[PDB]
C-alpha cells in the first residue's frame, strides 16, 4: 500500500531509478590477524573480511601438489536484523551454498596454480543486514584478496537489481526486496560477461535481458569506485613510507 | 488551527468573490469510548468481541451483533447501551450481567461468557450486550 | 532420530556427619573403577566412576598424556548440559595437578563418572563435586596410573576447597552465593572434612589388596 | 609454543623479589585499550574492544517484552568465538560464568526493566570474539561494562497497573529511555611461584603455576570465585595465604579501573 | 579410491572433437535425450529413464499437526539421498557436500518454493490436523543429468497421486478405505521443468577474460563423459506460461550475457514438448485404468 | 548529522519505535537529500533547467498556471497550500 515508485519519479528513501546506495569501504583494517582485510559498508550493510594465507596446510591430507586449496567461511551474527534470529545459521543449506558459489566464482580468477602445496582461508563477518548482502559479499572478497597481495586476473563487482511491475529499481534494499523479485549479477573487469547470475522468483521470459544491461552498467560503476579506494589507499601508502 | 498569510477555512470563504454560493458546505449524555489500548487488551484476552450491527426501521431501540463464539445474535437494548451507531456499523461490545439479560476482572468476564454459550441452547433467557467501541462506520 | 525410537512425535511427557562405603576393581572391561556411598540425616548419594587408558590418541606427538573427563546423569535427568561440562572443566583442572602426566607420552587417558543415586532423606551440585574427587582418585590408584599426591575435598555454606599434602596445599577452589565475609570458617570445615575423607581413602586402598 | 630455554628464563624474570615482568609493567599495571560504543543502529546499545596485542571484541544489546512470572531471568548471555566449535568446553564454561555473574540477585538492580505489573524487559547480550591470544574472559568482562552504560530503551505509555483490566502495552514513538543498571566486573589473576600479577600477558600464561577468576561489584568482590588453569604443563598446588593477598589487591586496584571505563 | 581418472588423450579427443562439432553419441549441441516415463501398480509410483540415466519416485502421505505460525497449510518435503548403486565415486551418508548441497537446493526452489503445490487445500481442521506429503527420490545407475530426471520424477509423480476421501465426525476425523469411498488427487498450480547447460573453453584463460572474440561452447544435457571436463555449468527452471522459474549459475567460466540469454530461450521450445509429453502419457494412464475397471465389472 | 556524496545529494538517517500487539522495536532507515525537486509552477523559468526524466524516459510537467485568481488587496495573484486536518475533515 506504500508508493514504492512515486508518479514524481522517487523511491521510497528518496532514491532515483539508477541511483546506488551510499558506497563506503577500507583497506588494512586488521594488520594484527590476517594477512589481508577489509571493511564494506553498502547502505546500511556491515561486512568484516579477513584472508589468511597462503600459508603450510593444517593436515596433509589437504595438500594439492599442482595448485592451491581455497576456503571461504561466512558467519551471519543474531543481531544482523531487527529482529532477533532464535537459532545459529552456521550449518543451514543456505549458508553452504552460499560458500560454495563463492569459492567456485573465484577459484577461476585467482591464479591458484602459482601456489602449488598451500591453503588460502577466508572468514567473513556479517555485522548488519539490509538487502543486497551477496554483492556485498563479493566485493569484500574482491577487495581483501586484493589488498592481501594474491594474483588474479581482474576485479569482480556484485550488483542486485529489482523488478517492479515494468520498472528495474537499482541496488534495493530490505523493503524493496520483500514486495519483488531480484537479480543477483557479477561481472568482470569492464565486460558483459557473469561470473553469477542468481534469480530465485519467478520473472517473465522476456523481460530479463533489460535487466541485465542496467546491473551491468551499475556493476561497472561500483567497480569505478573500487578502484578509486584502492588507488588512493596506495598512493597514501607509498607517499611516505 | 493556532511572513506567511495565515487564514483559517472560514476566512479563507468570505474572500471569495461567491462566497455565498459556497458558504453552506463548510463541514460542522452517552458515555465514552474505550481508549485503543484497551480495546486491544479486551479483545486479545478474550473479553470483547466484534461484529456487523443490524438495526431495523420498525424498532430504533434493539439491535443484534452476530459473533462466531456463538450459536446466536446477542441482543443490545436500550438507546444508552447502543451508543451513537448506524446500520451496518463495525463495533465493538460487551456482554451484560445476568441481572440485565432479557426475559470488574477478565476472570469474570469469561465465566460470565460460559455462562453465556450455556445459557444460549435451550435456557429461554437471552443474554444482552452494549457497545463501547465503533471500529468501521 | 534415525538411530534411537523416541515413540510418537505428538506425545506429552507427563506432569504431576556422613557415613561411607567405598570399594573398588570391580568391572571388566576397563582398567580401574570405584564405588563410593554416602548416606547421611537428608541425604544419600551413589557414585561410580571408570577408568580407561592409557591408550591410544590421535594427532601428532605429544610428550606428556591428556586427560579427559565425562560426567553423564543418571536415572533421572536432573542437570543439564552446560553445568556438568563446568564440572568437568573443573575436576579436569584439578587432576591435571596431581597426576604425572610426563610420564605417558603420546597417550591418552578417559574418566567416566555414573551419578547413579541422589536422593532427599528431609547449591546442589556443589555438595556432590566431594564424592566425584574421592571417586576419581580411588579408581585412578586401581587403575595403577601415578599419583603424586592423594586430593580429596569438602564443602561448606557452598564453598568447596580441594587440598593434598595433608591441608598445607589447594588444588581447586570453588565459591557460589554465600556470605561474603565467610572466608576462614568454610576452609577450616573444608579441611576438617577433607582429613576424615583421606583417613577412608587411605584404609580401603591398604585393606583391599 | 616456546622452548624449555625460554620458559626458564621467563620463570625466572617473573618468580623474583621483586618480580621483573617481560615488559616492564608494575604487578598491578594495566595494558592500553580502546573503547567505542554506539556504532549499532539497529541495536539497543553495543561497544567493540581492542587490546594491544590485536585481541578485538564486539558486544551487542537487544531487548524483548516478556511476562515476568512465566520468565525467571530477564538477562541472557551469548557467546561465539572465531575459530571453535559452539559446544567447545571453554566456550560453555565462559557463557556459564557470565551468566552466573548477571543472575537476578547478584548486585545487578534488575528493578530498573520492570514495566506494567505484569510484563517486563528481557536484555539479550549477544558476544562475538574476533581474535584472541589468552583467555579473554575480562576483555568480554570490559566490554559488556562499556555496553550496558549506553544502552536505551523504550518508554512505555500506556498504564501502569492491568492486574484486573489488562491492556496491550504500548510504547512512544519517538523517546527512550537511558537504563542505569549497576554491571560487575570480572578480573583474572596469575600464580606465578610467590607473587600475583594482574592483567597477564600471553607468554605469563604460559609459564604460571595457576590461576583465579574473582568478581566485583560496586565497592565489594561479589560471589563468582574461580579458580583456573591458565596452561597444561605447569599448573600446580599454591599455598592459602595467595588467595587473600589476590582478594585485597582487586580490593584495592579495581576502584582505579572503573574510572578508566567511564563515559 | 573414488577418484574417476582420466587421461591426457581422452581429454585432448573429446575437446577436439567439440572444436569440429561432434559429440560422442551423435547428438547435435541443442538436442535433449528421449525420455520414457512408466508408472507402476500404485498412485505415485514413476520410472524415468533418459538414455543410460534411471530415476524411481515414490509419493507417500499421513496425518500430522499444522505449524503455530502457519495454521491453515499442510507440510510437503522432498528427500534425495545417493547410494554407491549409482556409481562407486559416491559416498553412502553425504548430504554436505558440494554438488549434493546444489542439487538438493535447485529442486526445492524450483519445486516447493514456487508453489506448484497447493498446500492450502492440505489442511483438514484449521490449526489441528493436515496431510504431510512426501516424496523419496532413488538414483539407480548416473550418466549425467540427476537434476532433470529428478524434476521431472517428481512433477509426475505429483500429478499421478491420489490420496484417501476423508470426513470430519464431530471432534475426530474418519479416514475411509480405498476399496469404499474412491480416493482423491491432488492440486497443482503450475508444471515446472528444469535444463541444464554445460560450457568448455577452446582456448585459455587470458583469451576468456581480455579476448574480444567469445569462442565458448554450450551443449545441452552431458553425458557423465562430457560433465567431467566442463568449466562451467547453467541450471534454467521455466513453465508453459514463459516464466522464469529460476536460474542458477553458482561460479565457473565467465560468460558473455547474451549466450546466457539464448540459452534461456533455446529451453522454452524443449521444456513445452516435455509437457505436452507428460500429459498424453497421464490420460492414456487413466484411460487403461479406466477400461480394465469397466471389463472387471 | 548528514554527508555530501557526489552531486549536492545527502544522507541522514531516520529512527522511530514500532508497537505491535505488545511488542517493541526500534526501526532504523535512510534518507536521502535532493536538490532537483521542481516548483512545478509554469511561470517559473529556472526549475526547467534542473529537471530529469524518469525511468520510462519522461519529463516532468508543469502544472500550476501561471495567471492564478486574483484576490481583493492586499494578497492578489494567490497559491494556496493545504493542510491535514482541512483536508481531513
Amino acid at each position: 500500500r506504500l508508493e514504492i515508485y512515486s508518479p514524481e519519479g522517487l523511491r521510497l528513501d528518496g532514491r532515483r531509478w539508477n541511483e546506488l546506495r551510499r558506497f563506503e569501504s577500507s583497506i588494512n583494517t586488521h594488520p594484527h590477524a590476517a594477512d589481508g582485510s577489509s571493511y564494506m559498508e553498502q547502505g546500511n550493510n556491515k561486512i568484516i573480511t579477513l584472508v589468511k594465507g597462503p600459508k603450510e596446510p593444517r593436515l596433509k591430507s589437504q595438500m594439492d601438489t599442482s595448485k592451491a586449496l581455497l576456503n571461504v567461511s561466512v558467519n551471519i551474527t543474531k543481531f544482523s536484523k531487527f529482529e532477533r534470529s532464535k537459532s545459529s545459521h552456521k550449518n543451514e543449506r543456505r549458508v553452504l551454498e552460499i560458500q560454495t558459489s563463492l569459492v567456485r566464482m573465484f577459484e577461476k580468477n585467482v591464479m591458484l596454480n602459482i601456489y602449488p602445496r598451500t591453503v588460502i582461508d577466508i572468514e567473513i563477518h556479517v555485522l548488519e543486514q539490509d538487502g543486497g548482502i551477496m554483492g556485498s559479499l563479493i566485493n569484500g572478497i574482491t577487495l581483501a584478496l586484493i589488498d592481501a597481495g594474491i594474483s588474479m586476473f581482474d576485479y569482480i563487482s556484485g550488483i542486485s537489481v529489482g523488478l517492479y511491475d515494468t520498472t528495474p529499481l537499482l541496488d534495493t534494499n530490505s523493503l524493496e526486496e520483500n514486495a519483488m523479485s531480484t537479480v543477483t549479477l557479477g561481472v568482470v573487469g569492464k565486460s558483459e560477461k557473469l561470473s553469477l547470475l542468481l534469480v530465485e522468483d519467478k520473472i517473465p521470459l522476456d523481460r530479463l535481458e533489460n535487466v541485465l544491461a542496467i546491473g551491468i552498467a551499475g556493476a561497472h560503476r561500483v567497480r569505478d569506485l573500487m578502484d578509486e579506494e584502492l588507488r588512493k589507499h596506495a598512493q597514501k601508502r607509498v607517499s611516505n613510507a | 488551527d493556532r511572513n506567511i498569510i495565515t487564514k483559517s477555512l472560514v476566512q479563507y470563504i468570505e474572500l471569495l468573490p461567491n462566497a455565498d454560493d459556497i458558504r453552506d458546505s463548510i463541514p460542522q449524555t452517552f458515555p465514552e469510548y474505550y481508549s485503543t489500548a484497551r480495546v486491544m487488551g479486551g479483545l486479545k484476552n478474550g473479553v470483547l468481541y466484534q461484529g456487523n450491527i443490524q438495526i431495523s426501521e420498525y424498532n430504533f431501540l434493539e439491535g443484534s451483533v452476530s459473533l462466531p463464539r456463538f450459536s446466536k445474535p446477542v441482543l443490545i437494548v436500550g438507546q444508552k447501551n447502543l451508543n451513537r451507531a448506524f446500520n451496518g456499523d463495525q463495533v465493538i461490545v460487551e456482554l451484560l450481567p445476568q441481572s440485565e439479560w432479557k426475559a470488574i476482572s477478565d476472570k469474570q468476564r469469561r465465566l460470565l461468557a460460559k455462562d453465556a454459550m450455556i445459557a444460549q441452547r435451550s435456557k429461554k433467557i437471552q443474554p444482552t450486550a452494549k457497545v463501547v467501541y465503533i471500529q468501521r462506520r | 532420530d534415525r538411530r534411537r525410537l523416541l515413540g510418537p512425535a505428538a506425545a506429552k511427557p507427563m506432569a504431576f556427619e556422613q557415613e561411607l562405603s567405598l570399594h573398588t576393581g570391580f568391572i571388566e572391561n576397563c582398567n580401574g573403577s570405584a564405588l563410593v556411598e554416602a548416606r547421611s540425616l537428608g541425604h544419600q548419594t551413589s557414585l561410580i566412576t571408570a577408568v580407561y587408558g592409557p591408550r591410544s590418541i590421535r594427532g601428532s606427538f605429544t610428550s606428556q598424556g591428556t586427560i579427559s573427563i565425562q560426567l553423564k546423569n543418571g536415572l533421572l535427568e536432573k542437570y543439564n548440559t552446560n553445568e556438568l561440562k563446568e564440572v568437568s572443566s573443573f575436576l579436569m583442572g584439578i587432576f591435571n595437578s596431581v597426576v604425572n602426566l610426563s610420564r605417558y607420552p603420546k597417550s591418552g587417558i578417559d574418566i567416566f563418572v555414573y551419578l547413579t543415586y541422589d536422593k532427599d532423606l528431609t547449591s546442589q551440585i556443589s555438595s556432590l563435586i566431594p564424592h566425584c574427587i574421592t571417586s576419581i582418585t580411588l579408581a585412578l590408584a586401581d587403575a595403577g596410573i601415578e599419583l603424586v599426591d592423594m586430593a580429596g575435598a569438602g564443602e561448606a555454606n557452598g564453598t568447596v576447597v580441594s587440598f593434598i599434602k595433608n591441608g598445607e596445599e589447594i588444588v581447586g577452589f570453588w565459591k557460589d552465593d554465600g556470605d561474603d565475609e565467610d572466608l576462614l570458617e568454610c576452609l577450616d570445615r573444608c579441611k576438617e572434612q577433607y582429613n576424615r575423607y583421606r583417613d577412608l581413602m587411605i584404609s580401603c586402598l591398604m585393606n583391599q589388596e | 609454543s616456546l622452548s624449555v630455554a625460554e620458559k626458564s628464563y621467563l620463570y625466572d624474570s617473573l618468580a623474583s623479589t621483586p618480580s621483573i615482568r617481560p615488559d616492564g609493567r608494575l604487578p598491578h599495571q594495566f595494558r592500553p585499550i580502546e573503547i567505542f560504543t554506539d556504532f549499532l543502529p539497529s541495536s539497543n546499545g553495543s561497544s567493540r574492544i581492542i587490546a594491544s596485542d590485536g585481541s578485538e571484541c564486539i558486544v551487542s544489546i537487544k531487548s524483548k517484552v516478556v511476562d515476568h512470572h512465566v520468565e525467571n531471568e530477564l538477562l541472557q548471555v551469548d557467546v561465539d568465538i572465531a575459530g571453535q566449535r559452539d559446544d567447545a568446553l571453554v566456550v560453555e564454561t565462559i557463557t556459564s560464568l557470565l551468566n552466573k555473574v548477571l543472575k537476578s540477585g547478584s548486585g545487578v538492580d534488575s528493578s530498573k526493566l520492570q514495566l506494567t505489573k505484569k510484563y517486563s524487559f528481557k536484555i539479550f547480550v549477544d558476544v562475538l570474539v574476533i581474535s584472541s591470544h589468552s583467555h579473554p574472559i575480562s576483555l568480554i568482562s570490559f566490554a559488556i561494562y562499556s555496553a550496558l552504560n549506553s544502552t536505551y530503551l523504550p518508554k512505555l505509555i500506556s498504564a501502569f497497573d492491568d492486574l484486573e483490566v489488562e491492556e496491550l502495552p504500548t510504547f512512544h514513538d519517538y523517546d527512550m529511555v537511558k537504563l542505569d543498571i549497576n554491571p560487575p566486573l570480572v578480573f583474572i589473576l596469575a600464580v606465578v611461584g610467590n607473587n600475583m600479577l594482574l592483567d597477564p600477558a600471553a607468554n605469563e600464561s604460559e609459564v604460571a603455576n595457576n590461576g583465579l577468576i574473582i568478581s566485583w561489584s560496586n565497592g565489594k568482590i561479589t560471589s563468582p570465585i574461580r579458580s583456573v588453569a591458565l596452561n597444561d604443563s605447569n599448573v600446580k598446588s599454591f599455598k592459602p595465604h595467595l588467595l587473600k593477598q589476590g582478594l585485597a589487591m582487586v580490593e584495592k586496584y579495581a576502584p582505579d579501573v572503573v574510572r578508566s571505563l567511564e563515559n | 579410491a573414488k577418484d574417476i581418472e582420466i587421461s591426457a588423450s581422452e581429454s585432448k579427443f573429446i575437446l577436439e572433437a567439440l572444436r569440429q562439432n561432434y559429440r560422442l553419441d551423435g547428438r547435435s549441441f541443442d538436442q535433449f535425450r528421449d525420455v520414457e516415463i512408466t508408472f507402476g501398480k500404485e498412485f505415485g509410483d514413476v520410472s524415468v529413464k533418459m538414455g543410460n540415466t534411471k530415476v524411481h519416485c515414490r509419493i507417500s502421505c499421513q496425518i500430522a499437526q499444522p505449524y503455530e505460525d502457519r495454521p491453515f497449510e499442510g507440510l510437503f518435503v522432498i528427500s534425495t539421498e545417493i547410494s554407491p548403486m549409482a556409481g562407486s565415486q559416491f559416498e553412502n551418508g553425504n548430504i554436505t557436500g558440494e554438488d549434493e548441497v546444489l542439487c538438493s537446493r535447485i529442486i526445492e526452489k524450483s519445486v516447493r518454493r514456487s508453489g506448484a503445490l497447493d498446500v492450502e487445500g492440505l489442511c483438514i481442521v484449521a490449526g489441528s490436523k493436515c496431510w504431510a506429503v512426501r516424496a523419496d527420490v532413488h538414483f539407480l545407475d548416473c550418466d549425467g543429468g540427476f537434476i532433470d530426471a529428478s524434476c521431472i520424477a517428481v512433477m509426475a509423480g505429483l500429478m499421478h497421486f491420489k490420496k484417501p476421501d476423508i470426513t470430519v465426525h464431530g471432534e475426530q476425523i474418519i479416514v475411509h478405505p480405498v476399496n469404499e469411498r474412491e480416493p482423491v488427487p491432488l492440486g497443482i498450480l503450475h508444471i515446472p521443468i528444469c535444463v541444464t547447460f554445460s560450457f568448455f573453453n577452446p582456448q585459455d584463460t587470458e583469451e576468456n577474460i581480455k579476448g574480444e572474440t567469445n569462442s565458448e561452447i554450450s551443449i545441452i544435457d552431458a553425458t557423465l563423459k562430457e560433465e567431467l571436463l566442463r568449466d562451467g555449468v547453467l541450471t534454467v527452471t521455466l513453465n508453459k506460461n514463459r516464466e522464469v522459474v529460476q536460474v542458477s549459475k553458482a561460479g565457473g567460466l565467465p560468460m558473455d550475457a547474451l549466450t546466457l540469454m539464448k540459452c534461456c530461450h533455446e529451453a522454452y521450445s524443449i521444456i513445452e514438448k516435455i509437457t505436452d509429453q507428460i500429459l498424453q502419457l497421464l490420460k492414456e494412464d487413466s484411460e487403461k485404468r479406466n477400461k480394465y475397471a469397466a471389463m472387471l465389472t | 548529522r548528514r554527508k555530501r556524496l557526489a552531486d549536492g545529494l545527502s544522507v541522514t538517517q531516520k529512527v522511530f519505535v514500532r508497537s505491535r500487539n505488545g511488542g517493541a522495536t526500534k526501526i532504523v532507515r535512510e534518507h536521502y537529500l535532493r536538490s532537483d525537486i521542481p516548483c512545478l509552477s509554469r511561470s517559473c523559468t529556472k526549475c526547467p533547467q534542473i529537471v530529469v526524466p524518469d525511468a520510462q524516459n519522461e519529463l516532468p510537467k508543469f502544472i500550476l498556471s501561471d495567471s492564478p485568481l486574483e484576490l481583493s488587496a492586499p494578497i492578489g495573484k494567490h497559491y494556496v497550500v493545504l493542510d491535514t486536518n482541512v483536508v481531513l475533515q
